RNA sequence: UUCAACGAGGAAUUCCUAGUAAGCGCAAGUCAUCAGCUUGCGUUGAUUACGUCCCUGCCCUUUGUACACAC
């Protein structure tokens, strides 16, 4: 249940993401953007989700096969999400493509 | 309207000011050699500045803009504004 | 789904009231309906005949 | 590779009640049904085809129109079918004399008669029935008319004889998976079907013999079954 | 031997006296400055008058306004017309009547309530 | 399927409409000679503009 | 160049006015943070029937807009949603906690959405309100309905409504407040998203209109 | 019962 | 109101009615008054419309 | 721990168009009425009609008279 409040707040929860059902274990939000927020599970797939459609993610990184951890974006590239999973792997993806293959 | 008063300056700068009072109210650079005429139009809306260095400026005066600009032939020393016609007359230099 | 059972009296009257269990309570509630009526139309009939 | 669901225990569905205007559902709604009181001297009766000769000739109306054993019937379908079991379906039941009565998945309703006449008599003069348990309430009368409860997208058909023969599981494979569909059946002996017409966009039927409200119902409610995997 | 003007603003049962004055450019309401007006979310109503027109006109003037009567919102709505019709007087008095008409056209085009109350009401229909 | 604009020119009285609804007759924007009289549920007045759906059928009474 | 020097001194004032309050004498912005320029109506027919073409800073003009017929359609439509907002048994009169409920729902609407939520506002108005709709014919009184069109002012009537109460529904027993409501029902309906009260109920209108054109 | 507009219009 | 209630398709065979009304003189000539009230009046009205209609049918007729 | 009422109120019906509906308190207690309350007083203050006789009704006229012009 990614929640994200407002930051010096802690009141108003602006809006709450049911995230799959497992722990969700690492939620960031986009470096280069600012409404894409990417939540990776203990369900193999990390997710960016627009914050405006919060019922729906915008992309769904599938492809791993153990426990992502880690999201990176890529400083320049805003489109290439470099994650890390518990089987090595730094898989990374462009998102314009398909999303479940890392390129 | 007898509200307001011109100055044209020998380093190009007209400053309008108010007769009542006197307080300085709007400053137009658009001339950078003297400027020998100023004149304004019957209904205050387009404002008519000559200088010797050769242009004509052609003001909005209720907006601050200007309107257009126009480059004779010669450097001008004197004009003279009719304003039921709303034809002016510059004497130029050549 | 979870199945309840609909709480009902069966041989309903809804003018009559329902069976409160205790009888200190609807008894008392009784002669609280009692001493209200006979009392606003006893001090009526006795205003209206001293008017 | 896809994970499984963190939690394989069976949960319940949730119960949905007219609170709820985004989850797609099932309405059925038993229009014209035949639910009056009569006092009679000391006694509240639910005004059967059987109790009486002539109480609906005393009061005017015709005998072939007294008829609580047939929403009683539907009742009892809609309220063991599976879709009730997995609670994709809400009942509203409406009367003659326009009293609607929103009937919710969760009530044990009289297997016999009448328990459910005299269960109906304090439905109609109490306005609220409660559970047993009493942690909610399960049965009780609302505001006309039906379209402020039902869901904001929503097309409602009506079930009737003179109409198109179509079939259940394609016609509710079509449409789409935010909007639910409200289905108004004539819960009379006999008469027209022209109950409802102010909120029906779609008058379909269901078979070229005369079907029964109840079979009409289940017929609804199987195909509903067959087509949300059910 | 100086120069001073005084006004009137009215809203439903506020009242709101306003002491125009040729100073170093402070606006007091009841004594506190015009930045402490409360209810905080209407203190735009009361700074219309003032952004409208620019503080280069109040630069020179020092208002005062003594407000009494009324609620929350019908007092910032008397501050608002006295501060207005006060500069505008001001302005017809002791500067000049170029500055007080363009002062009354800024005024009367963004709302005449900051120059003219609504006064007498209702209708018989 | 696309959608029309046309604006109000005239607002017709003594009709005899069902209350709440009132005839009017607009003319369209994209060629702006053609007319049609509709009959629209707001309150309406002159040289407002509509968004009609279909551009195809002429308004009766209503009653 | 040319160049309009038209105040001559740094203006200094004996108060301490804030420096985002004389920041905002050169263009008036809604609640000091959103523009009205650059605000356009993305739809013909409900330009002079949404008002943003006079800027204001807060919602609370309290001028007279229900004596004449149609002087109600230029009240500011950010007034029109305040005072469509403040109506319920509850909250009749509390035009200053429905103007703060504005402001915290036009905040969190720049938030969610990096865009101008008086733009944001205008659209949900312009999607929300529905273009035609059904009247239920006398005809003797029988069961029948007949499809007409809605005039622009019904079409911004209509629409605040809507929304609003949709917002109303959507906050009434929930976790959430009407201002978080309010909030996703105005970005929902901005772009058009067939998941808020407003546009769902406006296809609804337009569908039974389509059913029995 | 029509009315005057409507009884031109059908005749 | 009568004559403006009609559509444009309705003043289109109004004008077939004049054009056929006057060839038999026996009731032109006995209701010249009304008949030039009422086209002129229908004219007048949608004038607009009635001269961007392009066909020379419409034109032999009017004249 | 298990044996009462209730989580905004059914059919129907009434009233209401701008400082109006509704919220909120504060005073008074005025030869009748009122204190199981009545009347004032402010404060906050909107939605929707502001059109139409289609429905339900009610009312008026059916020689233009009153002097041109027009109809």
């Amino acid at each position: 249940l990614v929640s994200v409040y407002d930051s010096y707040n802690p009141r108003t929860i602006l809006l709450s993401i049911n995230a799959s059902t497992h722990p969700t274990h690492v939620t960031k939000f986009h470096t280069q953007d600012n409404k894409i927020l990417a939540t990776a599970s203990d369900d193999r797939v990390t997710r960016l989700w627009d914050i405006s459609n919060a019922y729906e993610p915008q992309l769904e990184l599938t492809g791993a096969t153990d426990y992502v951890r880690t999201l990176s974006f890529i400083p320049a590239a805003p489109h290439l999400v470099a994650t890390g999973s518990y089987d090595g792997l730094i898989r990374l993806y462009d998102t314009r493509s398909s999303g479940s293959t890392p390129i | 309207c007898g509200n307001f008063g011109f100055i044209g300056s020998s380093n190009g700068s007209i400053t309008i000011y108010n007769m009542q009072s006197g307080i300085l109210r709007k400053k137009y650079k658009l001339h950078k050699r003297a400027v020998t005429g100023i004149s304004l139009d019957g209904m205050n809306r387009k404002m008519v500045s000559c200088g010797l260095d050769g242009i004509v400026g052609f003001y909005d005066f209720n907006k601050s803009t200007l309107l257009g600009k126009l480059k004779l032939d010669a450097p001008i020393t004197a004009m003279v504004y009719h304003r039921s016609s709303d034809l002016f007359a510059l004497a130029l230099d050549d | 789904i979870p199945t309840h059972a609909p709480k009902y009296e069966e041989n309903f009257n809804p003018d009559k009231k329902s069976y409160d269990p205790d009888r200190t309570r609807s008894e008392i509630n009784k002669m609280k309906a009692q001493l209200k009526k006979e009392r606003k139309f006893t001090m009526k009939e006795i205003r209206k005949d001293a008017k | 590779q896809k994970a499984l669901p963190a939690s394989l225990v069976p949960q319940a569905p949730p119960v949905l009640t007219s609170k709820d205007k985004i989850t797609k559902r099932m309405i059925v709604v038993l229009a014209m049904a035949s639910l009056e009181t009569h006092k009679i001297s000391d006694k509240y009766v639910l005004l059967n085809c059987d109790d009486h000769q002539g109480l609906l000739k005393k009061m005017g109306r015709d005998i072939s129109e007294a008829r609580p054993d047939i929403t009683h019937q539907c009742l009892l379908t809609l309220l063991d079918s599976p879709i009730n079991k997995a609670g994709k379906l809400q009942v509203y039941i409406q009367t003659s004399r326009g009293i609607l009565i929103e009937v919710n998945p969760t009530v044990r309703i009289p297997r016999t008669f009448k328990r459910f006449s005299g269960l109906m008599v304090q439905l109609l003069h109490k306005l609220s029935i409660r559970s047993v348990n009493s942690e909610e309430k399960l049965l009780k009368v609302i505001k006309n008319p039906i379209t402020d409860h039902l869901p904001t997208k929503c097309r409602k058909v009506t079930l009737s004889f003179d109409a198109p023969v179509i079939r259940v599981q394609d016609y509710i494979e079509k449409l789409d998976d935010d909007e639910s569909i409200c289905v108004f059946v004539g819960a009379m002996a006999r008469g027209k079907d022209n109950f409802a017409d102010e909120y029906v966009d779609e008058k379909v039927g269901l078979s070229n013999y005369p079907l029964s409200a109840s079979v009409a119902c289940s017929k609804f409610c199987h195909g509903a079954e067959d087509a949300w995997n059910i | 031997a100086v120069p001073s003007v005084q006004t009137f603003g009215k809203k439903k049962s506020a009242t709101a006296v306003a002491h125009v004055k040729a100073g170093k450019g402070l606006i007091k309401v009841n004594g506190s400055p015009i930045t402490l007006v409360e209810p905080e979310i209407l203190r735009f109503k009361v700074y219309e008058p003032l952004l409208l027109v620019g503080l280069d006109k109040f630069s020179n003037i020092d208002i005062r306004v003594r407000v009494t009567g009324g609620g929350h919102v019908s007092q910032v709505y008397a501050i608002r017309q006295a501060i207005a019709k006060g500069l505008v007087a001001y302005h017809q008095k002791y500067v000049d009547e170029q500055s007080k008409n363009e002062l009354k056209k800024a005024f009367t085009s963004y709302d005449r309530t900051l120059l003219i109350a609504d006064s007498r009401r209702p209708e018989p229909k | 399927t696309p959608v029309t604009l046309a604006k109000v020119i005239k607002v017709l009285g003594r009709t005899g409409s069902r209350g709440g609804v009132t005839q009017v007759r607009v003319e369209f924007l994209e060629d702006t000679s053609r007319t049609i009289v509709r009959n629209v549920k707001g309150p309406v007045r002159e040289n407002d503009i509509l968004v009609l759906m279909e551009s195809e059928r002429e308004a009766r009474r209503l009653r | 160049d040319f160049e309009v020097v038209e105040e001559f001194t740094p203006v200094v004032l004996a108060t301490p006015i804030p420096e985002e309050v004389q920041q905002a004498q050169t263009e008036i912005k809604l609640f000091n943070k959103w523009s009205f320029e650059e605000v356009e109506v993305k739809d013909a027919s409900l330009v002079d029937y949404v008002q943003v073409r006079q800027p204001i800073f807060v919602a609370h003009t309290a001028g007279r807009y229900a004596n004449k017929r149609f002087r109600k359609a230029q009240c500011p439509i950010i007034e029109r949603l305040t005072n469509s907002l403040m109506m319920n048994g509850r909250n009749n009169g509390k035009k200053l906690k429905a103007v703060r409920i504005i402001k915290h729902t036009l905040d969190i609407i720049n938030v969610l959405t990096d865009q101008n939520p008086i733009q944001v506002v205008v659209d949900a108005i312009t999607n929300t309100g529905p273009r035609e709709d059904t009247t239920r014919v006398g005809g003797g009184g029988a069961a029948r309905r007949q499809a007409v069109d809605v005039s622009p002012l019904r079409r911004v009537n209509q629409a605040i409504a809507l929304l609003t109460i949709g917002a109303r529904e959507a906050a009434f027993r929930n976790i959430k407040t009407i201002a978080e409501t309010l909030a996703e029902e105005l970005i929902n309906a901005a772009k058009g998203s067939s998941t808020s009260y407003a546009i769902k109920k406006k296809d609804e209108l337009e569908r039974v209109a389509k059913s029995n054109r | 019962s029509l009315k005057a507009g409507e009884r031109l219009m059908e005749a | 109101d009568a004559l403006m209630v009609m559509p444009f398709s309705y003043v289109l065979k109004f004008l077939k009615f004049i054009d056929t009304v006057m060839q038999n003189k026996t009731l032109l000539h006995s209701h010249l008054p009304l008949i030039c009230k009422n086209l002129f009046f229908i004219i007048k009205f949608n004038h607009k419309e009635l001269v961007s209609q392009k066909n020379e049918e419409l034109k032999l007729q009017i004249n």
